[PDB]
């Protein structure tokens, strides 16, 4: 859960 | 005796000399994040990326780099709460460990560790990674587009936390930035300790980490004497 490291 | 979950971001190590890995600027040590922190940037020019982290790892172990007041207070917090405390960090430095914390969950990996491009196995590593090392080897750092570490344990602690404290984390890197919402969803009292605002927090304080963190930790520990 949470998904991949990413930037808004 | 409340269950406490602390999430730290790059900001807390800023005063220790570890330049904050900006993202709003898109530049980390004069380098494009997409060039030194994505699986693409790596495959594109591994030598450069390897060199980039070799320099980060090098600087991490220099004399002028040591845990500050914020790191230390967090070690004091763990000492006090024992098993009811969990520290999760988005940081790849080892300042929390040097300050005295143990069982720190490095969701984005660790600068002082590496893994092989084939097995993935992990092994400690403090020096430079040269073109002559194998099980190939790459930094054990979670790049953008890759999956964070320890998410299962993190999400469990978030559902269990009485108090969730986010320290110097930019409300820009997910999933970490979404943790506050999860905690709040399970009834935790949420606290934000930041240099600046931009971050659902019920309690918040702003100012240098080495000042705000120790103060909050003292208040909390005394508050439940
Ligand atoms: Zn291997």
């Amino acid at each position: 859960k949470g998904g991949a490291k990413r930037h808004r | 005796k409340p269950r406490v979950l602390v999430l730290t971001g790059a900001g807390i190590s800023a005063e220790s000399g570890i330049r904050t890995f900006r993202a709003a600027d898109g530049l980390w040590e004069e380098h494009r994040v997409e060039d030194v922190a994505t699986p693409e940037g790596f495959d594109r020019d591994p030598e450069l990326v390897q060199a980039f982290y070799n320099a980060r790892r090098r600087q991490l172990q220099q004399p002028e780099i040591q845990p500050n007041a914020a790191h230390l207070a967090l070690a004091k917090l763990q000492d006090a709460l024992g098993d009811r405390f969990l520290l999760v960090t988005q940081n790849i430095d080892n300042l929390h460990e040097r300050a005295g914390n143990t069982n720190v969950i490095h969701m984005h990996g660790e600068l002082l560790k590496v893994r092989c491009s084939q097995s993935g196995q992990v092994l400690d590593w403090t020096g430079d990674v040269t073109p002559e090392d194998k099980c190939p080897l790459r930094p054990h750092v979670v790049w953008f587009g890759e999956m964070p570490l320890g998410m299962d344990e993190i999400y469990m602690a978030l559902s269990m936390a009485d108090i969730f404290i986010a320290i110097g984390t930019s409300g820009h890197v997910y999933p970490a930035a979404g943790f506050v919402h999860e905690a709040k969803l399970h009834g935790a009292h949420t606290v934000e300790l930041n240099l600046e605002p931009s971050q659902e927090f019920a309690e918040k304080y702003y100012g240098p980490a080495s000042q705000v963190v120790p103060e909050f930790v003292e208040k909390l520990l005394k508050g439940l004497k």
